[PDB]
Order: structure tokens, then C-alpha cells, then sequence
DNA sequence: TTAGCTGGTCAT
RNA sequence: ACCAGC
């Protein structure tokens, strides 16, 4: 609510996520950090523009509340600044689904994440139609729900021409397939999938 | 000989997933670890160690660890996997017989242990006692989640696999190995002429004592009958609860109008406190201020109040003379409710989905080898002589298990031994009076003719009195059994001491064997010991707690072991006769209280075969140890555990 | 929970004092225990005493464990009932006296229940409408089987009962006792009981309390 | 000088 | 301290 939270006024620390299964070097590469404000420990994601200039945080508490730290745009993807080329991206849905694929692929293939979810994906896909003309394929990795299939069917409309391929999961989404040991499936569903 | 440790997701009641496992070997010295995807390799390593003729060392392996593997290997990858019971050994069943006394030696060490681990045979407590403990998984995981910030939900941290689980599993198998070396570093049970880390399953079992073999067989069988359960009727105990919960809510309405309220001193602050019959202070106050003198002072300023002084109490007001009986009935109904349905360990809070009760049975919990029963205690439900007793034992039946192939109920057989410790007495003192006492026990019933000779009202009172006299009473506690004074409490002692003058000679023999000097203090006792232990029937060092209970720990510790071998032999004959144990076979054990057994079987002919072969098993027990008496049992047949008492 | 016995340091027994996992002791000889208005009525401010309701019939321990305390401010006799939340915090109250002066103090939420800060898992729950009927069922069952009651009367059974859905989803069977019924509670999980008097207290004050306990355990389906 | 071996209960 | 059991 206040500003971009400086780390010095929030006692910034980069560590792992033991309940989720993500190391410290992945969270160091992305920007996902842990702060101590008002006593209660808060996890906080760190957005940037395409240049790399810091404009927004997003804070979740011990029971997953939402705390936005300013003007939350629609042309801001989680980790958009990290990649400016390549041949494939894996558009996830949450923010730990981005970290999980950066863990299971060792920061090699580009992975970006959306800052709204399945509520306004089209709003942040049609307004991000100009970022995707520097890649070659798009592998949509959404939730395996009614809302996930609805979001991928409505979001396969305002993406670029015919490059969209949709990967399927046996879990709810990617992090439970990481926790239950299904690291063999999501390494195949990135490489091949069933199209529109 | 390998030492292997498991880690899975939950308890044996509901387990579906394997997480990790570590194996150490005594021939290659290798911490061969495994992963969640290497469960087939884990089972192949264990089956190779079985097939070459070795021993697998678990910890708490008979109860949890081996049937967890048999459940996971079926319902995760569809393969049968059974370990033969002469290959798996445990290091908790060994600890419960070698270190059978931790509460009396654990003081002086509590400086090491936290305080919650005082007298615990768990694997972490021996990690604190061996001074080899590097952290704890639950505390470090809770601290790590408080350090990230995500909450700690339910105390369930075996959901997801990680690396700290494997690390503390490696430390777990370190603690198991360091316990096994000390447990095999004992000389009274394991002779120091052979190394027990390379011998087979025909040398390890039969080149040592018999108490190391009978205890593992007993732990195997009691874990199996724990996995079977006890069939239980829920509707017939909810009817009882709705019956006698509308009686203690009438015995307080009818009673607070008789015994009125009063002001109690909390400028003098007072409170309007009312009569609570469950308290033994309010009844004491209201009986003092209504004209009653106790004439019995256990406490230094307060009387004693129980069922034997609430009978012999008289007051002037003839309303209170009727009210005291309602007070006693209210205390009875309160205890029955708190045992049956409202307690923290009630019966209706330990009924599974399939309508059965699973209670833990520790095979060696007492110092004298007597099993203890817990969670819930199925050894102390009310008998058929107490009020509301048959209605509580008629729910614990074996006819409440309708068959899964024909839809028919089963039959129950119950077998009790007769005159067990009283006949072990005639075994032990037959070298003094030349065996002219062990002939009258075999000539007719003992307790009935003892009741005739002592003019007691009931056989139960004669049976209480004879053991009360035998296990070193005083002048008054066997006069209290008949209600009379210490004059009759002296003449009964003289009458049953001058009949057979060998009990005092046996007691003098035990005193000359164990104790050598006992200095007297006017408020205490200072004794220099010579042998604190007694060799039992199979070489086990039975610990003697007090020098006037030596006859007790000589009789009941030799009486428990013949029942412990009897319950093993009466299935070793039934499986070899051509039957099948379990619910999907022909018979199943249900409960083993201190003397009798309860078995439930499919047809009446199988009941008759079991009730025949129990006699042959008991006679083989009586022949294997060369008793000077002749052991004998008695069996009954019925639908539930009210006729089969 | 129970661990073992310690020697009692005060009354001087050997196996009398019992030690528990929470760090406290308890002796069975000496009985010693060791270790709107927008203004919440503080318990020391209002001369609060946990007295009994003799003319209706309710003990003292029920009023202690359910939080129903008598206030003596202004020289009069209030019966203040505390409502709470899941964390264990006083949120709102109700002050009542003989003239039904229902002073609702504190932030009175729209979906508050009376006695929900005690219970999370179980097979049954008995939902009544008032507070004296809820205390009556806790009198009969001795404060150990779960009974909650609505915080807005019998006119918010579609509002107070509806916003609590994941709370009543935690249990296997929900039993209603209103006035001799709601369906926003989950499907196949609503039983409705039938009594011969006006409510539970009238069955308690006439000896028909068996027909309270018989309808908790054998209730019919909706 | 002592009947014995267990479990289960409780209040701020 | 009380109750229940073997
Ligand atoms: C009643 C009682 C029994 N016991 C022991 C001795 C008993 O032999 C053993 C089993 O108890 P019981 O089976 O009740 O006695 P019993 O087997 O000798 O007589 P019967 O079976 O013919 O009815 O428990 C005590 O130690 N103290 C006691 O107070
Ligand atoms: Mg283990
Ligand atoms: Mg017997
Ligand atoms: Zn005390």
C-alpha cells in the first residue's frame, strides 16, 4: 500500500521454501523474497518492467491474503524482464508455478508468469500481444480445473497466430506434480503437447 | 545381518505411500540409501537377505514396520511380500526384556533427558541416553516453517518427500545400530563365545536363552491379534448411554432439594455454592453437620469416604438415610458414563470404520512379565457381578461379525486356566512337604472347599481372601474381607498357617536366598542387598522391588510365563493342524487378559477343535518345564463375552 | 494429555500428583492445580461471578466452560454472554436482564455463533436457537459433545447459518432443535428432531430429558 | 510395620 | 484418593 518495499526497511532475506520445494538459488534468480514487517513474516514477489526497473511488489501473509504495494498494471508479468528472446515459453498461472519450472529446468528455458491469474488473463494477454512477437512457441500451463480449462480456452483467442499449444497435467497444477514426484511428466509436457 | 529403517506418510491404520528407507549391512559397512522411486529395489534387497538365510533387524518392527511393508508392497505396486517371523528381529522387544526397569534407575539421569522422555523405550529416548542425537525432525521442520512464514498446520510433516527426511532417517538407523551393539553386549542373555552379527536364523535363536525366543513369538502373535481387533456393537451401547444419562440427571434433581446449598467464604466475600455429589468434600461436610461421627481417620484431619463406609453410616434424619443410597448410585453412574462414552479414552472414541476396537497390548509392561493393556484398556471393563455389567460385556461380542461370504455371524470360545498361581505355589513348595499338597488341588475344586472350611459367603470372597493371606497381608486387611476385627484376622491367619507349615519355610528360604541384612529405621528401612534379582522359569532376571513382595514376584512372574507359552502353543498346533488364522480363514484371537483367552471362529466344529487343543497345549506347557503339579483349564462356548466370561 | 505421576511437593504423597503434557500438575489428595456501546464489558469491571441458574437448572461448570457470566454493575443483575472467534478472542457480547435490554456490545459480526471456539472435528453437532437451550444440552451431555447456537435468533437461519458453510462442512452430521430448519447446510447431512414440548428447557424442567437425549442419537432425516 | 500388578480420572 | 480388572 505504501511504496516499493525496500529490503532495508523490511529486513530482506533470500532462502528456500521447505513446504513447497524450491531452493534458494531459484528464488535468488527470480526475486521472490521474505520480509519481516509488523512481526508477521510476509512473502513477497517482485515485479519489474521490460527494462528491469522496479515498480511493484505483491505481498502474501501466512494465510494467503493479497497486499498490493501500488499501481498494479496490466502489462506486468512476473519475471517478464528476465527473457527477451528464445524459442519457447511456459506461461504459468500462479507464482510458485514459475519457480517450480525454473527449478525443474535449471533456469534454461524461458518461463514467465501472470500477475492476475484466471480472472483477467485475457486482459493481460491481449494487452501483452506485443511482447510475444519475439518468441517461437507458447506452451500454456494452467490449472487442471473447470476454471483452468475455461481460462486456457478463452485465452487461446487473443494470443498470436496458431502457435499456442496446451499442456495437460494429472495434478491440480505444476507444484503438486513436483511434490508427488512427477518430474518425468512435466519434462515431457513442456516439449510436446496437444494443440488447439 | 542388516539393520534397516523406514519412513512413510502416516500410521499403520491409514498408510498409502512410501517415502524413504536406509539399509546398513554388517559385511560391507554400507549406508545404502533409497529414494521414493526405489521401492522395488528396497524390497529386492530385503528378499535377498531373507533368501540367503540372514536376519533383518528393525526397531518396533513386529507391530508397525513389517506389516506396513506388506501393505505398501500390495497396494502400491501389486506384489505379495511376506517376511518369515524367524528372520525379522526387533530391538524394542529386546529392550523391554533386558532393560525392564527404567523408572527405578532413570533418576540421576534426568539432568540428558528432557523430562517427557522419563522411562520411555522409544527410539529417540535411547538417542538421548546414548549421547548420540543430532537434532529432531519435527522441531527443526516447525522452526523452518516459522522461519519462512507459512503456517504449521496439523503436525503432519510426512506428507511430502524432502532431504531432511532422509538425513534424520540415516540418524535413525545410526541410533538403531548403536542400540543393537549395547543390547548384544549383554552376557546373561547372550553368551560371549560367539559373535551374533554373522550367525544364521538357526544359530541365533537356538544358541541362546529361551526367553529371547518366547518373547519374540509373543510379540508377533500379540501384534497379529491387535491387527485383528475386537468386534463391537455400537447401537447397544448408545442405548445404554441414553438410558443411564437420564438417571444421573434425576439423581441430582432429587438430591439437591434434600441437601441444600450454603454460603462459602471466597467485607467477608461469600459465594452461594451448591451440593456436588461427585465431590468427596461436600458429602463429608453434610454428613458432619447432620450427626455422624466417622471413627476412622486415614487422613490426619479428614475421614475416609468410600463404598465401605457409606454403608456403615447412620444419621438421625430418616430422609438422609435414604439419600445416601442415591449418592452411591450417582457415583456409580458417573463412573460408568466416564468409562463407557464420555471419557477421553472412551469406547465410542476408538471404534474404527469396520466396527471393531483395536487396543494396544504391551507384552512386558510389568516387572513380573505380566502384559499391560492400553488405549483403551480392554482388561478392566466391568464384570458380571457389578451393576450394569452384563449390559457392558454383551456389546463386546464375536457374533457381531457377520461373515463376508455367507452373511452369517460367528461363534466365540473362551478358555480360562484354573488355580494358576495357587498351583504354582504347590509346584514351588513341593520339595518341602514332599508333594502332599499338590494332591488335594487335583482332588476336587480348591476354592469351593476353601469356602466350606472358612465359612465365607461367596467363592469370590474366598478367592480374594486366600491370595490376600498368601501375599503377605497385615492383621486387619484380611479381617476386613469378612468385615470382622483383628481377632478374627489373627485366628484365620493361624488356622491357614497351621494347616500346611511349609509357607513359612518357603518364605524363610526366599529370605535366606535374597536378603542378608536389613537395618531398621523407626520411619523407614535401610537394606543391604545381596541379589536384587530372581532367575525365572527361563533365565530372565526378574527384578525384586521390595523384600516383602518377594513371594509375589516369585509366584506371579512364574505364573505369567506358562500362560505366555500356552497362548503360543495353542496356535502352533492349530496352524499345523490345517486351519487358517485371520478373519478370512477359520479362527481369530481377539483379546488376551491376564489369565484367559478369547477366540472367535466360524463354525461350532472349529470351536470344538479349538476347545480340545487348548488342553493339549496346556499339557505340553506343563510337560516342557517339568512342573510337579498337573495343569488344567476350562473352556466355554457362546455368542458373546457375557456367557463366555 | 497424561504422562505419569510425580511425588506431590505440597501435600506430601508419592503417587498422588499427576503430571501432564501441557506442563501443569494436579494432585488427587490436596486437589491443588498448578501451572451499540462499542465497549467490551471487562470481567473485573462488572463484578462478574459464575453463578448458577437455579430456577432453570444449570450447574456452575457449564457456565464456566461456555462463557456465560453474571454482571453486577449499576446495582442490577445482568447475564452477559460472550461470543468468540476461532483464535480465542472476545469479539462481541450480549447483555441481557429481566427487561430483555439486549445491549449488543462490540463489533457484532453477521455470522457469529455461541460456542464455536471449542470444537473442530467430530461426528455430530446439535444446533439450537438460544442460549439457555444450548446450556441445557451441555448440562445433559456434560460439556463434551459439540453444541452450538445461533447468534441472531430464529430470523437469520438463512443468513447466520449460510455464511458458516466450511465450518459446518467439517462435521459428519448436523442436527437441528429449533422450536417445536435450514437447507443451506450441505446435502444429505441435515437431521431434524421432534420434541413434545416448546423447546429443550421445557423438556428439562418436566422430567422428559430422556426424550432430549433420545432425539440427539436417533434423529430422523430431513 | 506393610496383600500385590496395571489403567483412568483433572482444573484455569 | 477413588473405581474397574485378573
Ligand atoms: C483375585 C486375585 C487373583 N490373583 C491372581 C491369582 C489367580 O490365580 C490369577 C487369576 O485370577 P482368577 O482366574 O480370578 O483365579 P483362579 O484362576 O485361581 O480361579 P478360577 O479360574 O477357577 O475361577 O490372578 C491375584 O493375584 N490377586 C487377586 O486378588
Ligand atoms: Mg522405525
Ligand atoms: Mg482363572
Ligand atoms: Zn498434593
Amino acid at each position: 500500500t505504501y511504496n516499493v518495499w525496500n529490503f532495508g526497511e523490511s529486513n530482506g532475506r533470500y532462502s528456500a521454501l521447505t513446504a513447497r520445494g524450491i531452493s534458494k538459488e531459484t528464488c535468488q534468480k527470480a526475486g521472490y523474497w521474505i520480509a519481516k514487517v509488523d512481526g508477521v513474516m510476509y512473502q513477497v514477489a517482485d515485479y519489474r518492467d521490460q527494462n528491469g526497473n522496479i515498480v511493484s511488489q505483491k505481498v502474501r501473509d501466512k494465510d494467503k491474503n493479497f497486499k498490493t504495494t501500488g499501481s498494479h498494471k496490466s502489462d506486468a508479468l512476473f519475471g517478464k524482464h528476465l527473457w527477451n528472446g528464445g524459442k519457447k515459453i511456459v506461461v504459468t498461472e500462479g507464482e510458485i508455478d514459475m519457480l517450480t519450472v525454473m527449478e525443474l529446468q535449471d533456469c534454461k528455458y524461458p518461463v514467465v508468469s501472470l500477475g492476475h491469474g484466471a480472472s483477467a488473463a485475457k486482459k493481460t494477454c491481449a494487452a501483452n500481444y506485443e511482447y510475444f512477437d519475439q518468441f517461437e512457441q507458447i506452451i500454456l500451463m494452467f490449472d487442471m480445473d473447470e476454471a483452468g480449462r475455461k481460462a486456457v480456452e478463452e485465452a487461446a483467442q487473443v494470443l498470436p497466430a496458431g502457435k499456442v499449444r496446451v499442456a495437460v497435467l494429472p495434478c491440480k497444477d505444476a507444484n503438486e506434480c513436483h511434490l508427488n514426484g512427477h518430474d518425468r511428466e512435466i519434462m515431457e509436457q513442456v516439449w510436446n503437447a496437444g494443440p488447439w | 545381518m542388516i539393520v534397516s529403517d523406514i519412513e512413510a506418510n502416516a500410521l499403520l491404520e491409514s498408510v498409502t505411500k512410501f517415502h524413504c528407507g536406509v539399509i546398513y549391512d554388517y559385511s560391507t559397512a554400507e549406508y545404502v540409501s533409497y529414494r521414493p522411486s526405489d521401492f522395488g529395489a528396497y524390497l529386492d534387497a530385503l528378499e535377498a537377505e531373507v533368501a540367503r538365510g540372514g536376519l533383518i533387524v528393525f526397531h518396533n518392527g513386529h507391530k508397525y514396520d513389517v506389516p506396513a511393508l506388506t501393505k505398501l508392497a500390495k497396494l502400491q505396486l501389486n506384489r505379495e511380500f511376506h517376511l518369515p517371523r524367524e528372520n525379522c528381529i526387533d530391538t524394542l522387544v529386546l529392550s523391554r526384556l533386558i532393560h525392564s526397569n527404567l523408572k527405578d534407575t532413570d533418576m540421576g539421569l534426568l539432568r540428558k533427558l528432557p523430562g517427557k522422555r522419563f522411562g520411555s523405550h522409544a527410539l529417540e529416548a535411547w538417542g538421548y541416553r546414548l549421547g548420540e542425537m543430532k537434532g529432531e525432525y519435527k522441531d527443526d521442520f516447525k522452526r523452518m516453517l516459522e522461519e519462512q512464514g507459512e503456517e504449521y498446520v496439523d503436525g503432519m510433516e510426512w506428507w511430502n518427500f524432502n532431504e531432511e527426511m532422509m538425513d534424520y532417517n540415516v540418524q535413525d538407523v545410526v541410533v538403531t545400530k548403536a542400540l543393537l551393539e549395547k543390547l548384544l553386549s549383554d552376557k546373561h542373555y547372550f553368551p560371549p563365545e560367539i559373535d551374533f552379527t554373522d550367525v544364521g536364523y538357526t544359530t541365533f535363536w537356538s544358541e541362546s536363552l529361551e526367553a529371547v525366543d518366547i518373547e519374540h513369538r509373543a510379540a508377533w502373535l500379540l501384534a497379529k491379534q491387535e491387527r485383528n481387533g475386537f468386534p463391537f456393537d455400537t447401537k447397544a451401547i448408545e442405548e445404554l448411554y441414553v438410558e443411564l444419562a437420564a438417571r444421573r440427571s434425576e439423581l441430582l434433581r432429587k438430591l439437591t432439594e434434600t441437601f441444600g446449598s450454603w454460603y462459602q467464604p471466597k467485607y467477608t466475600p461469600v459465594e452461594h455454592v451448591v451440593f456436588n455429589p461427585s465431590s468427596r468434600d461436600h458429602i463429608q461436610k453434610k454428613l458432619q453437620e447432620a450427626g455422624w461421627v466417622p471413627t476412622k481417620y486415614t487422613d490426619k484431619g479428614a475421614p475416609v469416604v468410600d463404598d465401605e463406609v457409606l454403608e456403615g453410616v447412620r444419621v438421625d434424619d430418616p430422609e438422609k438415610q435414604a439419600a445416601i443410597d442415591l449418592i452411591k448410585e450417582y457415583l456409580m453412574i458417573q463412573k460408568r458414563i466416564g468409562q463407557s462414552a464420555e471419557g477421553d479414552k472412551a469406547w465410542l472414541r476408538y471404534v474404527a470404520e469396520d466396527g471393531k476396537i483395536h487396543g494396544s497390548v504391551n507384552p512386558n509392561g510389568a516387572v513380573t512379565g505380566r502384559a499391560t493393556h492400553a488405549f483403551p484398556n480392554l482388561a478392566q471393563i466391568p464384570g458380571v457381578r457389578s451393576p450394569y455389567g452384563e449390559q457392558c460385556r454383551a456389546a463386546f461380542g464375536a457374533e457381531h461379525h457377520l461373515d463376508g461370504i455367507t452373511g452369517k455371524p460367528w461363534v466365540q470360545a473362551g478358555i480360562d486356566a484354573s488355580g494358576l498361581e495357587l498351583r504354582c505355589l504347590a509346584h514351588f513348595m513341593a520339595r518341602f512337604d514332599n508333594g502332599e499338597y499338590a494332591h488335594e488341588i487335583l482332588n476336587g475344586d480348591i476354592h469351593t472347599k476353601n469356602q466350606i472350611a472358612a465359612e465365607l459367603p461367596t467363592r469370590d470372597n474366598a478367592k480374594t481372601f486366600i491370595y490376600g493371606f498368601l501375599y503377605g497381608a497385615g492383621d486387619e486387611k484380611i479381617g476386613q474381607i469378612v468385615g470382622a476385627g483383628k481377632e478374627r484376622g489373627k485366628e484365620l491367619k493361624k488356622k491357614f498357617l497351621e494347616n500346611t507349615p511349609a509357607i513359612a519355610a518357603l518364605r524363610e528360604s526366599i529370605q535366606q536366598t535374597l536378603v542378608e541384612s536389613s537395618q531398621w529405621v523407626a520411619g523407614e528401612q535401610q537394606v543391604k542387598w545381596k541379589r536384587r534379582w530372581i532367575k525365572g522359569l527361563d533365565g530372565r532376571k526378574v527384578h525384586v522391588r521390595s523384600p516383602h513382595a518377594a513371594l509375589n514376584t516369585l509366584l506371579q512372574s512364574a505364573g505369567a510365563l506358562i500362560c505366555k507359552l500356552w497362548i503360543i502353543k495353542t496356535e502352533e498346533m492349530l496352524v499345523e493342524k490345517g486351519l487358517k488364522h485371520g478373519w478370512d480363514g477359520d479362527f481369530a484371537y481377539m483379546a488376551w487378559v491376564h489369565d484367559e483367552i478369547q477366540v472367535g471362529c466360524r463354525t461350532e466344529e472349529i470351536a470344538q477343535v479349538v476347545i480340545e487343543t487348548a488342553q493339549e497345549a496346556m499339557r505340553w506347557v506343563g510337560d516342557h518345564w517339568n512342573f510337579r503339579c498337573l495343569l488344567d483349564t476350562e473352556g466355554k462356548m457362546g455368542p458373546n463375552w457375557a456367557i463366555c466370561h
